[PDB]
């Protein structure tokens, strides 16, 4: 894999650096590297494909070296170099498209797409130039096991769940208490709703708690915690649990008081925030506990008093909300984001070449069912395909 | 039950309890004698049964319980059916009577007996009222003070007591909540009970056959609400009223929902 | 793969080209006889072999 | 959608084209949502 | 507090048995006895109620938690029994001629019936299960039934001549009728002095306790002639006086209330 | 750690192979390894202990080598070898005890017991002889990432959980429907009970399901499934959830029909078995679903019809049971068994030398509360202490 990244990087740097008129003092090292790559590759025959609608291709490298005699590169040299480079680029794209599709429950880190097994030999190890990118660096590190980490902007770690929970229900659904939540991508919008506005409750206060349990630990998360969740703040017609009947939900927002956010780890508490909003930090957390309240206003104007009476009809249901969006984060494991096209490349390749469903990844690689069960085998294979996807995207975008 | 319930918003579940009972519903109308008087027929019950049969209700599911007068009906209303409809005529001289009947049947009550002589009672919250039923209930009340004396009344002279009910069969009395009252009631002819209001009774539906909406179910004067199961009609004959009810019973039944607390025959629970 | 069956309680699993008995697989013969076309045993395995 | 996500063989594809009950019910027993949704929609369209 | 629903309950087997809720349930509950007039008649004392109350006070039941409610006779009790308390006891005398009525009383109070009304002038009724019976209360019920065939015609009876109907009751104050489940019946009843109600027997009422005072155990609660069970709150005693019976009840009121259990509905 | 296992193995093989009368041809390689180890050690000063009742010991190595001139061994050589081996054995045992008692959430794989760090240095790497044992092998594999495996016989993977679940309950507990399970060590005994024998339920059938969700994956599990679980098959007096009241349970065992055992991984079903009892296999699974039924016999003789009446008393309660034992299995993680004593050695050391409760492990190392939350920190520390416990057990038993 390191040699695959090295091929991709030196081909990128050859298409960038080697241009007409440039100075050999700037590309001597890269030309020695390219010539060594050519030498190491000359005499090998590779096969690529053999799964789904991916064709079966054969590659046979017999090229000529690049002259070390010049001082200023001319177009008659660049043209030959690019004729040589386009073949390597097609070969690398095809290898990456062979490797992003395959899976294994046993040693997923161990390569597939047997051309890559061949490249893993000891006669190909002379190709390595530099491994600086994030994914390849974390690859080499996690192999030489150390404290690694990928940086993410707006990560997709929450599987899509839009659901509610009723702690007081009736068949007519006229006096309820409960909590609603949408956990999607990087956002959690939660809303505790009481139809009585905490009149029959003790101290005119009603509690709500929402516990989210991540499958992989994060670190150094920057979070934005705002009140007044939006998508649980307008009229609604929601179905019962059992699907028998429905019920109306006409919300009226109130502030959450004595609010609390606990970022935990293995049941232990790590960070705690009380009545703070806006930007917050979490140094490490596998679990989030939001705890908020609905406090009936002791004083009330005529309108709001006529909205919160002491009888059962309760045509305006009091609510207390919280939006929480993870903006940035850092994770030892590999996930999706709103910045990087690695998952998109992988899924697009699989969908294009009609890859049968395998033992490890879910059908179609739907991130919901892929993060609701993120077992080590899935994690390893996902890291591998994301790394070769980064590689392929350094060349063909 | 204390334990929680869960749900979702994407599913199309289709998985739900299926079971049996008495044959998938019952319905009971409460119509005034005046209706059968005007009709002057002895087959109209069967006529309405065979009509309801078009709306789905089988033969042995619809029933009619004639009641002579609102007061007579208020005297021990024994509703034991899975759906109850109450046609009720308008009379401006009976507003309080036909609002007390509504506050009694639409809402669910938990009643304890009361011994006027040996004890002096009081109300705790804004839902702990005193309901009295019988043939002629004349009630009189004397509030008391911290030192167990009277206030504008005398513990001995019943004439000094303040009158709140005169020649009423059903009375629903709300007095100041947080003081001890001394009561004088016609215990020979009426029984008084200390009742507490609970969640509503979704199994009954009142239908004011006549004039505009007047029923103030909530004793507090600030709400004056109107529930889904509180209907109005304009009438000049009774056959048209019944045909209307039958043509639009599915909406009545969509507005009514079977009970939740328990089974019972009267309009209130007894818990001593 | 051919799966036979009879009301008299006999059941033979064999191959098409080279008739050779095989262990009979219930929970496959059933899922096949449900949907896949079924054929009469006029030439049943004994006489066939 | 099926051929893309639940990568499909030549025989399964030909038989789904021909609308073959055998493979249709093999998928419906394999619990393929891409097909179960279509079939539930046929129900919700065959209601009345 | 999700009422109107039924949810899976869970627990464990490592939790320890908690304290004795006795000496608190007595205080926050009420006990109602139902004795016959013969008891107070034999006794001929005016303060026996205060006496039994001061005796209960030793067992724990406070003064105004106990109630006594007389009844002249088993049939007058069977006429609309209204048992509204938190623990009911019913002392029942034995009479071989009243066996069926004092078994119907048991089948009516020991259990919890879901009762829908009935109108005979309009409809013809049929039973659906083996627990959907017809209970008739009043002062003198005279019930006659005529089963019908598939085509709405009688079987050994005519749908006009009420005399040809089949008689199951004759001037009974309480009746509990089970008929063949699957056939429509036309009914004749003394509606003026009797109300009939179509009732389904649900699970039992753990709030009452019948105590037969005399003869051997005969009460066949279950209408089906296979079980003939003896429930836990179906007690027997042998008597020659009544003071001994009341002292027995008071001394063993804890076993009684352990056999009973506060209601569900 | 590898050098610790090397020390222990060559000391074991020295106490075994080096015996009177034997032949230098068989032990020359081991003697060269021993002398190399001595040359490496000599001049270094180690410290050990200093936690709980472990005394603080200072080890100074200045030893002589072992001759290579003989052909047959004599007692004058065995005695020297024994006097030189006893010191190393005491040193290794004390180091292993000092290492089994230390914990850390930060890099639990990296070594505590700083003498062991010193041995993990790069001058002490000449001591490695053979990393053959299963534990050290999987350690080296994990360091050089690969698909590992520990073969367990009767693994204690289930935490002790005896508990019931009532789906139709009352205050008097006289007509019940529910399921009762005892999940202990390597076995499960589940049983579904109905007091009505499915008389009112539809089709005279009642469904029961139990979903065991393991904490770690397993592979190549050999399992023994039987009907009619034993410990839920006799009269019982069980308390309710709140421990307020009790209820009786007088069972009558029937067979489970429509029985289905599903071994799942990531929610994807993997193995399915219908009405097959005896020896079965599961190849990869993180979850087990046992779904059986209670079917009212439609034809009944009098003695059994008198037990299932159509009335509520119900003094005989129909039951259907299933027992399931995981006789053998394989796991990419480390657990406890009925074959190996590593956990017992660890806990015995800790109980003997009175180590305070650590941040990671619970008090006393109750395997129930230590498998209930098998977090990665705990897993790492447990692998580590188990490895050094095996190492110590190879010397002192
Ligand atoms: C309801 O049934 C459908 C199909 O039988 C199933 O997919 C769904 O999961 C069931 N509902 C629940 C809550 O399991
Ligand atoms: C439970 O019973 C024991 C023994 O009588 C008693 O010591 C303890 O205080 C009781 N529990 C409570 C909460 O009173
Ligand atoms: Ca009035
Ligand atoms: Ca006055
Ligand atoms: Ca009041
Ligand atoms: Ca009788
Ligand atoms: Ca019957
Ligand atoms: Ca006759």
């Amino acid at each position: 894999m390191d040699v695959l990244y090295s091929l991709s990087k030196t081909l990128k740097d050859a298409r960038d650096k080697i241009v007409e008129g440039t100075l050999y003092s700037n590309v001597s090292d890269l030309i020695q590297q390219f010539n060594q790559m050519i030498i190491t590759m000359n005499g090998n025959e590779f096969q690529t494909g053999g799964i789904g609608n991916l064709p079966i291709r054969n590659w046979n490298f017999d090229f000529g070296l690049l002259g070390t005699t010049l001082l200023n590169l001319d177009a008659n040299y660049v043209e030959t170099a690019r004729n040589t480079i386009d073949y390597f680029v097609d070969f690398v794209d095809n290898v990456c498209m062979d490797e992003m599709v395959r899976e294994s429950q046993r040693n997923g880190i161990a390569p597939q797409s047997d051309s890559l097994r061949k490249l893993s030999g000891i006669k190909f190890k002379r190709i390595n130039f530099d491994n600086s990118s994030e994914y390849i660096e974390n690859w080499n590190l996690q192999n030489r096991r150390q404290r690694t980490g990928f940086t993410f902007h707006k990560p997709n770690i929450f599987p899509y769940s839009a659901s509610f929970t009723l702690n007081r229900s009736q068949p007519a659904h006229d006096n309820l208490m409960g909590t609603m939540w949408l956990n999607a991508g990087s956002e959690i919008q939660v809303a505790g709703f009481d139809y009585s506005c905490a009149i029959n409750a003790p101290a005119n206060i009603q509690q709500f708690e929402h516990i989210v349990q991540l499958r992989r630990v994060l670190t150094t998360a920057t979070i934005t915690l705002l009140p007044d969740a939006e998508r649980f703040s307008f009229p609604r017609v929601i179905n019962s649990a059992d699907g028998a009947t429905t019920w109306y939900f006409n919300p009226v927002i109130l502030r959450p008081n004595n609010v609390e956010v606990e970022f935990l780890l293995n049941g232990q508490i790590i960070n705690t925030y009380q009545a703070r909003f806006g930007t917050i930090i979490a140094r490490n957390f596998d679990t989030i506990r939001l705890s908020f309240q609905l406090m009936r206003p002791p004083n009330m104007t005529p309108a709001v008093a006529a909205l919160f009476p002491n009888a059962q009809p309760f045509e305006h249901h009091a609510t207390v909300g919280l939006t929480l969006r993870i903006e940035s984060a850092v994770c030892e494991s590999v996930l999706a984001d709103a910045s990087k096209t690695m998952l998109a490349n992988v899924t697009s390749v699989r969908q294009e070449y009609a890859i049968p469903v395998g033992p490890v990844f879910p059908p179609g690689m739907n991130w919901t069912d892929l993060i609701t069960n993120y077992s080590p085998s899935r994690e390893d294979n996902l890291q591998r395909v994301f790394t070769v996807a980064s590689i392929r995207s350094m060349l063909v975008k | 039950i204390n334990l929680p319930i869960t749900g979702s918003m994407d599913t199309a579940y289709a998985n739900s309890t299926q079971e049996e009972t008495f044959l998938t519903s019952t319905l009971c109308l409460y119509y005034p004698t005046e209706a059968a008087t005007e009709i002057n027929d002895n087959s109209w019950k069967d006529t309405l049964s065979q009509l309801f049969l078009t709306k789905g209700w089988p033969t042995g599911s619809v029933y009619f319980k004639e009641y002579t007068d609102i007061a007579s009906f208020s005297v021990d209303p024994q509703l034991y059916c899975d759906y109850n409809v109450v046609l009720m005529k308008y009379d401006a001289t009976l507003q309080l009577d036909m609002s007390e009947l509504a506050d009694l049947i639409l809402n669910e009550w938990l009643c304890n007996p009361m011994d006027i002589t040996l004890y002096y009672y009081q109300q705790t919250d804004e839902a702990n009222k005193w309901i009295s039923m019988g043939s002629s209930c004349t009630i009189k009340v004397c509030p008391l003070n911290t030192q167990t004396l009277g206030i504008g009344c005398l513990t001995t002279d019943t004439a000094t007591f303040e009158e709140v009910a005169t020649a009423e069969k059903l009375v629903i009395t709300d007095v100041v909540d947080g003081v001890n009252h001394k009561l004088d009631v016609t215990t020979a002819t009426c029984t008084i009970r200390n009742c507490k209001k609970l969640g509503p009774r979704e199994n009954v539906a009142v239908i004011q056959v006549g004039g505009s909406d007047v029923l103030d179910i909530t004793a507090d004067p600030t709400t004056a609400p109107q529930t889904e199961r509180m209907m109005r009609i304009n009438w000049k004959k009774w056959w048209q009223v019944f045909y209307t009810v039958v043509d639009y019973v599915n909406q009545i039944i969509q507005a009514m929902s079977k009970r939740s607390r328990s089974l019972n025959s009267a309009a209130f629970y007894y818990r001593i | 793969e051919v799966f036979e069956a009879g009301t008299d309680g006999r059941f033979f699993a064999y191959r098409v080209e080279t008739f050779d008995e095989i262990p009979f697989d219930v929970q496959k013969f059933a899922d096949l006889v449900t949907d896949s076309p079924v054929i009469s045993a006029i030439i049943d395995f004994k006489t066939l072999k | 959608n099926l051929n893309d996500n639940y990568g499909i063989s030549r025989q399964q594809a030909f038989n789904l084209l021909r609308s073959d009950p055998r493979v249709l019910r093999e998928f419906i027993n394999q619990d393929n949502p891409i097909i179960r949704n279509r079939i539930e929609q046929l129900i919700m369209q065959c209601r009345l």
